[PDB]
């Protein structure tokens, strides 16, 4: 597609683009080409995969609940396996309750003290990123846990 | 094949289908005359 | 600060660069375009004497 | 899972042709 | 947004003497997606996709599904069995839910990893992270209504876990369960909560997301 | 060659035609599955249910009512249908489907009278359950009643009433 | 032995919990699992091959107090309406995998539930259970969809028989705090150690604490002898439609064939507003 | 054919086709 | 329960989409 | 819309910085409420307060209302009676129920008597008309609700009259009713669409009125 | 209060007008005189008259549904009165369809009809408030006769 | 009278359907009301004027066939907890109203629902039934609500026996279509008339078809004496808790007193506008 | 004083007087 | 004289703060609503029922289990409270509750081990119910049993295993 | 059933809005 | 007093006390006088 | 579109009105305001010799 | 009721002292 260039003349483009905002003022044009185009390919394409992953696996009726009867390993959905790991691995509950609680708020602070620095490239935020791969291979882990034993839950039975 | 082994395979089949996307599209993009 | 076609000098370099741009460091330029660069910045590609143009930060360049 | 990947060859040989047949068959009737 | 064709035809001419939906056309015509956009921006709105599956073939199962601890789990194969297509839908729904929060993790290591949240986008990323907190909300409400084994455990463990908060876990226990213990009153309460509390706060949260978006457009060039 | 309007709109049909093929593929599955499941039952004898859960007992009910008065009980479509008792003995061979035709309020049978006398809006029926007056254009549907288990049988013959096919078949 | 498993608890081998009855006598836990395809469609004989690893040179203790080898069974839980394939369904090559193993219900109407055991471990480290899977066409009862398959294993003798009695297959501990005295071989193998309270136990286990240390209530008197265990892995099988996967590769190749028609239609707008920007 | 390995290729080649799809018109990634 | 498929593509898709948005941002980083 | 005090905070400088709230404050600022308008105008405001009270209040009675035809009459006699002010609260329900119907029809009385639908706002009325309709859809949907006599009998007699169409009534009845007869599927049916579709559909519709009032401000003087 | 008087000089206001619009342009402010502090007058109004009726006159509970036993009088809403009486005075049930579905779309329809007219005014409009006002007295009266019974429902027993 | 209706149904007046089972044998449909109050304090004697207003001048037909006055019963079904008031509860105005009319319960346990009846209509036009609301406070199955009050007020002889016969003050009907041959009195009010199917009738209604015209089955063969009728009237009354009404009117005061104060910060925004476009 | 007729004439004034307190601040009808 | 901003301030605090008062009074009925209504004034006495929900006769329960078995039966605050026979004859005058004091998880009997064995995390408790071994901090609450109907009171005397003051009291 | 209160409101409230709206228009319409 | 009157005299009511309401806001704009 | 300030003579009256107001018919009065009308069109008051300032319509009241 | 009449005068009677009481009160001390 032909791009518009920015036009930087322009004072209301310059002063947006010194608050971080005003991208949206050139490239590609956002209608049609990319809205009524392209989000229909995106969005058929993730309801076709989901109706393929819904009939080749099924959900799957379980068996009725036992309020007299725990499952053996009763777990969460997956997106709580790390949370769930927290749980049953901190000795004290409120601990655990802690930590769950300071996951979203955790996040919800993340700008605040990321802001400190302008750059958005990864790349020139060495410590941001430290900060969060080490902290996604540590959700990914108490996440892998979560599906074993609490014995060899931290080691994922590799030690 | 079974459903226990869907975990690592399909986590591979997951990331080279998304790398082979990728370059199958670039190569659409240079099967097209500009 | 910057104009199209101004000619510039490349004095700091924010980020780390590859061996060309260690070598454009205090090298004479002529701007070539106007970069989009990270933290909403108007970047300028520069076309130097090598001939070839990389884009610079606003702060990195000096007006001449 | 060989057959598997044949088929899929296969998927992507038949839609790539369909793909580039349209393309350059529209591009040729003045379409596109 | 409208073609020179729709233009200039008496019923456009029509809604545009009355409303000016021609402004809407400029609104949307205005904007450019930038160069430095690329196939990840993509996440987030597939993230309204399976979103919109889960809003769609959630009002499919609402029709069926029968929240009361007697019926739930037969209301549930009811679907699944009987009802036509019920399988189809209650199984697109249980994958979306999925495929809705992993999109929305996917979407978070886009943004985090643009810096799209670093000013002046924060409170886009703070409502980001509450549209999270909701989301994971949808799906542990949602996977207690079939009231089978794991769906009743996990609502039980789940529910009892404010217990341990020292003076006020008991009550918090005693409001989201409703009761005493998990029983009827957690079923008919994790559905009010699922299907009608649940989905509005998500919308306000999505508007107010989107409608932030768009005033601040996307994020600047890596 | 730019594109006009005419290869515009043509190429706007083949796209938005297939997305609308697509989007029709999507949407059947979702309309047919609104649709109510056709699993009524076996759609010809459904055995006739108490008005409690459990279904009736022939007999049983062969030795409640006394002949006092007609008793309704669950019918073909859920609709209650009175049995009649006709002498004590056995239950007559056809149960009047108790559902007023106007609007569906439930006729109560007036043995005072000897005739339905639907308190709604006041369409009367006979013992037979035809239309004597009132607002109800159509007769109250017949059903089998064997004296076996109870089964009950849209009436498949014509009606021995108005002499016609019936309406309900 | 799976016999003990019908007769103790007849009706279901798993409880509402989930823990298969074996576990009650087997006491010790390890590793069994189950290649079960993860779909199969209807009216088909597939396998599910029950993996039952332990270590093969592993001697366990006989009944009569003597090493020996172990001994491999297992209870497939298959979904309703799944059975064992007759042998006039099974492949050649089924046929002769399979070979003459017997594989028995573990009731009456539980035809799906299937119990196999005890074999010698030594050539049946894989019991291949040859499935058929159900046609729900043919049977109302049954349905298409993903369905959960059970499985136990036990590898090694128990510990407890059906008597409530404790097998020589066992760590024996103290009943009551005394000491040992007069101890001697009771038995041909067992002995008799000696509050001097007179306890005795088989020749399986041998003494830990045969020395005339003290002894204390519950503490184990012998080495846990017990060189096996049982186990117990849940899978899952999706009896599949095949017109379910002929309807799917049709929308979803319908949908493909729309996502190229919407790009060519975008490389038109393109065409045309390039165009339109030139004057 | 087996229909089974159909249906999983079916939706791993929609999954691969959906991401091109979106590489080719958006022109690259 | 586990769903291995399900987990299977999450453990696919989340480092491939890491590696992907890694490897833009260090493409738009360096310096042509 | 925003005082000197508030414009000058440092908070109020924040979100203006970001998300520029003065833009609303002057929007909001610039309207003007001309002189024709009375008291009567109030009135489509007061259809809008019985009906947010009708939502809250209705969000109250999801958590512990069962729809099912063995627990539905339970429960409503448990929210009147065991409930902690669920007297107050479902009275005030039906009573804001009645209250919005009766306000949307002397809206229309005003709106009509006032020439509110004339052209430009034929769109407006006719987004009103669909309200309406959704509005008496709420109250049906709910009369039945409780399973009692009269809003079993209701449901029996308006859900069967489109039967009066000789062959496609009786599928508009069975998908009505959800079932042949009138039971559990009828009232599963009517509660997902009381709780979840026509709060959906009139939001939509509330959105779309109150849009064209904004665009097109009130109506001239008479 | 003060009252902004419509700015007429401007072009745009006198367009706006042209075309029925923009008369949220002059007059009392909007924010906060009305908005603000005269509609929470009105929301706590109805607040505590709805609060108050719920109270005097709190919701019955009714018998529990019995499908084999017809109310002798069963009534819908108050709203659905005249909607309830056609169906039963009319013979036909389709001609009763037909009324309950002409009621809304006829309404639909008021605009477009009565648009001819400009005049906003009802003493501007004779025959639009002549159809008004009888067809007022005609659900009201419809709505009357609901109550009655079938016999005395279309005179209201009145003769 | 009331007491056939206890007979009849011992369970309760009203059917599932609402109708009294008076209508049963009262075929008749006279008017009737009740003035209850639209609310009643608990534990609060109140009264229930059950007017049953039948035409005073008006005679029917007494069983022995002369005609005579009527007279009004009722069943006054109040809610759960509610009762008739005993003596010392009613006060001296309302010991006239009432004076000595006898109530009963319908059946012991069931004291809410009150028979009054067979009274004389001249003097009973209105029947005060004297009620006392309960206390929720001290019964607990008892709760504040409103709750329907159903009455069943009848004048007048009925039309059918508990033994299913017919009562002289009936239009009786023809069996079959058959000639009447002969009517004859002798000496009394009764006819018996004559398929030519012999039918008497008694000494009630007088003859409409006393010619010799031919008859058909169903055709009315006198006319109908009934003069009285039964009626039932559904009303409500709200249990009112006193506290709810001291909260409400507090609730309802702080509502006018914020609404005066949002008035008058009105009044304050304007001046200080007023003076902002000053200059 | 009783408190069913204080409380039916709280409401009626309340209603009265929202009327009142709307067309005070609204300096008209 | 035009109020200055202490006046409008003030003027703002009197209007709002009152407008608070009357939102606070209609939002405490709707708080108070939402927060579930106590099951009963006393949480004591509360006859043993069954999962299936029927109460739970004390002979009954005696003639099964025999001797040395633990069966769950519903217990207070709608917990499975195992009750204990320990010779076939009268009941234990005391049963565990068998929930797990850390989680929810109930925990099975073992009657082979004598030890409560929970699968969750592996937290045993003695025949007693006495923490012994696991995770969970806290032991499994008690209750009394009467053997003459069943009915389960909690248990407020000090417990007699650690022989200090009842955590759950 | 029939709410007589609920139908006083009604009664009351209708014509007494129609007839406001009335002298509101008549009042508008007026020439001073 | 009873409920079934409250149709009559609760909408004559009605129609007495939305004018007296109208009437008394305007004897406060009156009395005010400002 | 009307002047302020402008004699205007009444040509013509829409609406039927008092018999004062028709005696103001083919009255010239300078139009001292300008009050919005029925059909949302700019009408003018027009104080006449007398003084009895009516609003009349624009269409109905003509230049002068 | 004339006792209703009689308690909604007082009621109405009060209100507009306490309005006016605070109107011309708050004007004086000049907050109006
Ligand atoms: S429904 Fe019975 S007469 Fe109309
Ligand atoms: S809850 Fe018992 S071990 Fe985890």
């Amino acid at each position: 597609s032909i791009i518009k260039k920015p036009d930087l003349s322009d004072p209301d483009l310059r002063a947006k683009l010194a608050k971080g905002m005003g991208h949206n003022y050139y490239g590609e044009p956002a209608w049609p080409n990319d809205i009524l185009y392209m989000f229909p390919i995106c969005i058929l394409g993730a309801l076709g995969l989901i109706a393929g992953l819904a009939i080749l696996d099924p959900a799957m009726i379980g068996e009725p609940a036992d309020p007299f009867a725990t499952p053996l390993e009763i777990l969460p959905e997956w997106y709580l396996y790390p949370t769930f790991q927290i749980l049953r691995i901190l000795p004290n509950k409120l601990l655990g309750i802690a930590g769950m609680a300071a996951i979203p708020l955790g996040l919800m602070l993340v700008p605040f003290i990321e802001s400190v620095n302008k750059f958005q490239n990864p790349f020139r935020r060495p410590i941001a990123m430290t900060v969060f791969l080490f902290g996604t291979a540590a959700a990914l882990w108490l996440g892998a846990g979560a599906t074993f034993p609490i014995d060899k839950s931290l080691t994922l039975g590799l030690f | 094949m079974t459903a226990e082994s869907m975990l690592a395979n399909g986590a591979f089949i997951m990331i080279g289908l998304t790398l082979l996307g990728l370059a199958w599209g670039f190569v659409i993009i240079k099967l097209q005359g500009s | 600060t910057i104009e199209i076609g101004q000619k510039v000098k490349v004095y700091r370099l924010r980020d780390r660069v590859s061996p060309d741009v260690v070598g454009k460091l205090g090298k004479v330029g002529v701007v070539k375009d106007f970069k989009m660069t990270d933290g909403s910045g108007i970047g300028a590609v520069v076309s130097f004497d090598d001939r070839t143009a990389t884009w610079f930060f606003e702060d990195e360049l000096k007006a001449i | 899972m060989a057959a598997g990947v044949g088929i899929f060859i296969g998927y992507i040989a038949v839609f790539t042709g369909v793909t580039l047949g349209l393309l350059y068959g529209l591009r040729f009737v003045k379409l596109i | 947004m409208f073609s020179k064709e729709v233009t200039e035809s008496k019923v456009f001419q029509w809604f545009n003497d009355r409303l000016e939906v021609q402004a809407i056309s400029d609104d949307i015509a205005s904007k450019y997606v930038p160069p430095h956009v690329n196939i990840f921006y993509c996440l987030g709105g597939l993230t309204l996709t399976c979103f919109l599956i889960q809003f769609a073939t959630g009002f499919a199962m609402t029709f069926y599904y029968k929240p009361t601890v007697t019926e739930a789990f037969a209301s549930v194969q009811y679907i699944m069995n009987e009802v036509n297509f019920g399988w189809l839908i209650r199984s697109i729904h249980r994958w979306s839910a999925s495929m809705m929060v992993l999109m929305m993790i996917l979407h978070v290591f886009r943004v985090y990893l643009t810096g799209g949240f670093k000013k002046p986008r924060e409170l886009t990323w703070v409502v980001g992270v509450m549209l999270a907190v909701t989301t994971v909300t949808f799906g542990v409400t949602g996977y207690s209504l079939p009231w089978d084994q794991v769906g009743y455990w996990a609502v039980k463990i789940v529910s009892g876990v404010p217990a341990a908060i020292p003076v006020v876990g008991d009550q918090l226990v005693t409001l989201m369960r409703g009761s005493e213990s998990v029983g009827q009153a957690t079923l008919t309460r994790f559905y009010s909560l699922h299907t009608f509390v649940l989905p509005w706060a998500i919308a306000v949260l999505l508007l107010l997301h989107f409608l932030m978006i768009r005033k601040q457009g996307i994020s600047g060039p890596l | 060659d730019v594109p006009d309007l005419g290869r515009r709109q043509f190429m706007n049909l083949l796209t938005f035609g297939t997305i609308t093929g697509v989007a029709a593929g999507a949407l059947y599955p979702a309309v047919k599955y609104l649709i109510p499941p056709s699993s009524g039952g076996s759609g010809g004898g459904v055995t006739a249910k108490d008005a409690l859960g459990n279904d009736v007992k022939v007999t049983e009910f062969l030795a409640s009512h006394n002949a006092g008065d007609r008793v309704l009980a669950q019918g073909l479509k859920g609709d209650p249908t009175y049995i009649v008792v006709q002498g004590d003995d056995t239950i007559a061979n056809y149960g009047i489907n108790a559902v007023c035709t106007h609007l569906g309020c439930v006729v109560p049978w007036n043995a005072s009278e000897n005739k339905f006398m639907c308190p709604c809006h006041g369409s009367q029926y006979n013992a037979e359950g035809k239309v004597v007056r009132g607002p109800a254009p159509l007769s109250l549907a017949l059903a089998h009643a064997t004296v076996t288990k109870l089964v009950l049988s849209t009436w498949t013959e014509t009606d021995f009433r108005t002499d016609e096919d019936p309406w309900w078949a | 032995y799976p016999f003990w498993a019908q007769e103790t608890a007849p009706l279901t081998p798993r409880e509402a919990t989930g823990r298969i009855v074996c576990a009650n006598c087997h006491l010790a836990q390890k590793a069994a699992e189950v290649e079960i395809p993860q779909a199969v469609l209807p009216d088909t004989v597939f396998e599910a091959v029950v993996k039952i690893p332990y270590d093969l040179d592993s001697q366990q203790v006989l009944g009569d107090g003597s090493k020996g080898g172990l001994n491999v069974g297992a209870v497939l839980m298959l979904p309703e309406g799944f059975k064992i394939a007759p042998p006039d369904r099974l492949s050649e090559g089924l046929k002769e995998k399979v070979g003459g193993t017997y594989f028995q219900p573990y009731r009456e109407d539980m035809e799906n539930v299937v119990i196999v055991g005890p074999l010698p471990g030594e050539q049946y480290q894989e019991i291949v259970f040859p499935v058929l899977s159900p046609d729900p066409a043919k049977d109302k009862s049954i349905n298409y969809g993903k369905f959960a398959v059970h499985l136990g294993a036990n590898r090694g003798r128990g510990q407890i028989y059906p008597t409530g009695l404790l097998s020589n297959n066992n760590a024996f501990k103290a009943p009551n705090a005394g000491t040992i005295s007069e101890v001697n071989a009771l038995e041909a193998g067992g002995y008799q150690l000696i509050g001097t309270e007179t306890v005795d136990i088989p020749a399986g286990p041998e003494l830990i604490v045969s020395a005339g240390q003290t002894v204390e209530a519950g503490e184990f008197l012998t080495n846990n002898p017990n060189v096996g265990g049982f186990g117990q892995k849940d899978t899952e099988v999706v009896l599949q439609n095949p017109t379910r996967i002929k309807f799917l590769v049709l929308f979803l190749a319908g949908i493909m064939l729309s996502q190229i028609l919407l790009v060519l239609k975008k490389k038109q707008i393109e065409k045309v507003q390039a165009a339109e920007l030139n004057f | 054919m087996d229909i089974l390995t159909l249906g999983w290729v079916s939706v791993l080649v929609l999954f691969t086709w959906s991401i091109s799809m979106v590489v080719w018109g958006r022109n690259g990634f | 329960m586990i769903e291995p498929l399900l987990l299977g593509i999450v453990l696919g898709l989340i480092p491939v989409t890491l590696a992907g948005l890694f490897v833009a941002a260090y493409l738009q980083y360096k310096r042509g």
